[PDB]
RNA sequence: GCUUGACUGCGAGCGUGACGGCGCGAGCAGGUGCGAAAGCAGGUCAUAGUGAUCCGGUGGUUCUGAAUGGAAGGGCCAUC
RNA sequence: UGAGCCUUGAUGGAAGUGUGGACGCCAGUCUGCAUGGCUUUAAUGUUUGAUGUUCUAACGUUGACCCGUAAUCCGGGUUGCGGACAGUGUCUGGUGGGUAGUUUGACUGGGGCGGUCU
RNA sequence: GUUUAUUAAAAACACAGCACUGUGCAAACACGAAAGUGGACGUAUACGGUGUGACGCCUGCCCGGUGCCGGAAGGUUAAUU
RNA sequence: UUUUGUAUAAUGGGUCAGCGACUUAUAUUCUGUAGCAAGGUUAACCGAAUAGGGGAGCCGAAGGGAAACCGAGUCUUAACUGGGCGUUAAGUUGCAGGGUAUAGACCCGAAACCCGGUGAUCUAGCCAUGGGCAGGUUGAAGGUUGGGUAACACUAACUGGAGGACCGAACCGACUAAUGUUGAAAAAUUAGCGGAUGACUUGUGGCUGGGGGUGAAAGGCCAAUCAAACCGGGAGAUAGCU
RNA sequence: UAAGGUGAUAUGAACCGUUAUAACCGGCGAUUUCCGAAUGGGGAAACCCAGUGUGUUUCGACACACUAUCAUUAACUGAAUCCAUAGGUUAAUGAGGCGAACCGGGGGAACUGAAACAUCUAAGUACCCCGAGGAAAAGAAAUCAACCGAGAUUCCCCCAG
């Protein structure tokens, strides 16, 4: 709903029947939530997927640091 | 993809291998519970260094002690004295604690370990081919001679 | 019987329309067919048989082509 | 279980006995055991897909406990059931008067109906 | 019994009864972007939706059309590669 | 005023007084007038501010062609002819006016749509907690006892007290007629009328919000408003109509 | 600064002032009940009720001060589990509410126009919401230009309807 790391959420867009309509739409992202820190205990968090990777890319732990200074 | 190891895992994944892994590399297994990976650019920078540096500590055992046979086999034989009576039967028996100390004074604190010695010899006076080894691939055949003081 | 004038490029001057537009047209240029030749032929005896624009499709052309050479795309001509 | 690889046996090396098997041009190979002198296809593996079966570890739990806490909420922990299922995001086909915006011509002895429209 | 407060009290709405249909419980269904709540602190002798409207004797033929229920072998067919 | 046409019995006005409708901005084009002239003129800005400075730039003295391109010519065509459009038309910048364009665009006026708030002190449902129902009837089930049966059915007195039960005040409701209709009253009064222990009736407070609620269903009710409430806004909506 | 004054309807009364300290004007300070973010709990705003302190006390007890939530840190504590977290207590700091336009950001109509209407228009406007400042925002080229070169952003005139 804000994705703890690489924060994202409900952007708005519109629809397109190609024929007629431009009804507004609305996005979101991805819910989901895992993580378990091998430096203490399994802290978890709700993050997007493309948000999980990134952390799991070269953070995973090297990233909690930003939430420190939330 | 592929990742390093920290264990053995059914698949070519011996301690220290970066190959044949599956998507979502654990993070729910092989990384958290048990071994791990987070390969990255910095984590291999050290681990990968293990290939080169380990080969050194592992090379020495095959460097200094490999052909080291001469320094204990350059002589045609070692010779110790004792006591006999019959056609040269040594009462007790002279062996490791003896051959060793002797050659040790010579320059070999050799231990009675990997020595092939099938029996505490010197029981019979004369020669006795006693091969000894310090390392796996290392070993040397050295004949010994029994004499009576 | 012989043929392809159901030609290509223009057009004096007219008729008819609010306009878009529509119609008639001798004569000129290039090449045709028919006739010995004068000459006739720019579709059918004439008057109905029709759809503007836009968006595009196809072929032709060095008209243009966003640094330049190309290209895409645009124009122009022919046509759906 | 297909397809690719590509590492091996089978289309262009002589025994004597018993007997197993596979293909076989049915003048007859190849190999098991007890005893002796590159083109076509089988399989180990490896990749990649198709379906299934099992598992744990993600994910769920509107089962049971402990703690925060002399809370029905929430969270964290122990355990059981389920399990890569379900569920969600993006994209996508079908449904969709539930809901929304609209359209539904003119002439005409009033309007309609009929008929008309170049 | 109810109804058009302020021109209609009725033959209309409701009713108990009947039938069809859906729902295995985190129920179907409804309110809600969600959390959550109602259904129900109920659990198929229960809850919902539709139609008929005590009771009596009954409720015939049609599945072509539309809708719904099952099948899903074969044809056609989206994103995707 | 509107009409072919109105004394018209078609429209508007009781009368008077005050107010009440072609404006404004920039752009474009004509007309008049003024300046200058193949040239006319500056914009922002600077500023010893209406000066002076600033000529970025806009318009005209050249046009033709779709254009490259050519040029008083040029397109057209293979054409050197003809035909189309041009070629000894002075423009330009102010000022005042006629018109147009963008704007609310002479003025007044919809029924409506959209956005955000206020409303369940009426009313409709529902929740919690309290209250009301004079009097007079009928007389279910159950039960006791007598008869009766092998035993149960069954029957008779009695007791018993049921019911969206019966007549009828309070209370609740509204079927009929008269009166009222600038009323006593924006739904009542008078005489009758229906229910009146029930799906009853009522006090207090609470909960549902507008495309939403509630609805024993009439599109009914949601504050004298309901086929989509009231208030404020988009707003001078739009009005080929009066 | 001064010959006059105690605001107005508002006089009357009782006073204050007059050749160096009334009144009046300006600066700084004192006091500033209660309600209201409202902040001790509560609450039909201006009121109901409480905990811990304090002095006086005619020693009865009363008037006053502090006690909101949240965050940064620190100190002390301390579960499920060894630790360790979680959670609790305290202290100091700061924040909360209110505002005219202008500014940045999240969300975002329809009327209307197209002489109907769905693309398109109105318009990113009206409106709602968050946030900051005297200004915001922007800003020092992975810019533009054409083979010459210019040189962050910003605003005005023009290119051009
Ligand atoms: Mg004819
Ligand atoms: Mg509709
Ligand atoms: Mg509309
Ligand atoms: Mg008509
Ligand atoms: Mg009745
Ligand atoms: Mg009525
Ligand atoms: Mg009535
Ligand atoms: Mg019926
Ligand atoms: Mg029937
Ligand atoms: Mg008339
Ligand atoms: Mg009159
Ligand atoms: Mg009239
Ligand atoms: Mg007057
Ligand atoms: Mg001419
Ligand atoms: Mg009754
Ligand atoms: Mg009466
Ligand atoms: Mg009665
Ligand atoms: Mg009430
Ligand atoms: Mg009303
Ligand atoms: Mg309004
Ligand atoms: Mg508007
Ligand atoms: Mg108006
Ligand atoms: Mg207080
Ligand atoms: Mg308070
Ligand atoms: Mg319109």
């Amino acid at each position: 709903m804000k994705k703890d790391i690489h924060p994202k959420y409900e952007e708005i867009t519109a629809s397109c029947s190609c024929g007629n309509v431009m009804k507004i739409r609305s996005t979101v992202g991805h819910d989901l939530n895992l993580d378990v820190c091998s430096k203490c205990h399994p802290f978890f968090t709700g993050k997007q997927r493309d948000v999980a990777t990134g952390g799991r890319v070269d953070r995973f732990n090297k990233r909690f640091n930003i939430p420190g200074s939330k | 993809m592929q990742v390093i190891l920290l264990d053995k895992v059914a698949n070519l994944g011996s301690l220290g291998d970066q190959v044949n892994v599956k998507a979502g590399y654990a993070r729910n297994f092989l990384v958290p519970q048990g071994k791990a990976v987070p390969a990255t650019k910095k984590n291999i920078e050290f681990f990968e260094a293990r290939r080169a540096e380990l080969e050194a500590k592992l090379a020495e055992v095959l460097a200094a002690a490999n052909a080291r046979a001469e320094k204990i086999n350059a002589l045609e034989t070692v010779t110790i004295a004792s006591k006999a009576g019959d056609e040269g039967k040594l009462f007790g028996s002279i062996g490791t604690r003896d051959i060793a100390d002797a050659v040790t004074a010579a320059g070999v604190e050799v231990a009675k370990s990997e020595v092939r010695l099938p029996n505490g010899v010197l029981r019979t006076t004369g020669e006795h081919e006693v091969s000894f080894q310090v390392h796996s691939e290392v070993f040397a055949k050295v004949i010994v001679n029994v004499v009576a003081e």
